[PDB]
């Protein structure tokens, strides 16, 4: 939405201490990930 | 007095060092990042 409000590329650099959002956002998709494993191996004995 | 603390807050004022708060609170990230608890790891140890 902040990006959607302004799109200079430089306002990266200076919003409000994006990079630890970023990490815990990529975090916690690994996290769920993991949790995913068990519904990928139901669908691998679905299909060959 | 320091019961009084230790009862009302959670914390004892004064204990720890500031060195002293990394090397043993370093295993707990991991539960910090799996469990959903945000903020540094000083607020989950005194949670627990």
């Amino acid at each position: 939405t902040d990006i959607k409000k302004d799109n200079r590329v430089t306002t990266l650099t200076t919003h409000a201490g994006i990079r630890n959002s970023l990490l815990t956002i990529l975090d916690q998709l690994q996290r769920c990930q993991r949790s995913l494993n068990e519904f990928l191996e139901e669908k691998r004995s679905a299909f060959p | 007095e320091m019961i009084n603390s230790l009862l009302s807050s959670g914390e004892v004022p004064g204990l720890y060092t500031l060195e002293e708060l990394e090397p043993l609170l370093l295993p707990l990230k991991d539960q910090a990042s799996q469990d959903g608890f945000f903020g540094p790891v000083f607020n989950y140890f005194t949670y627990r």
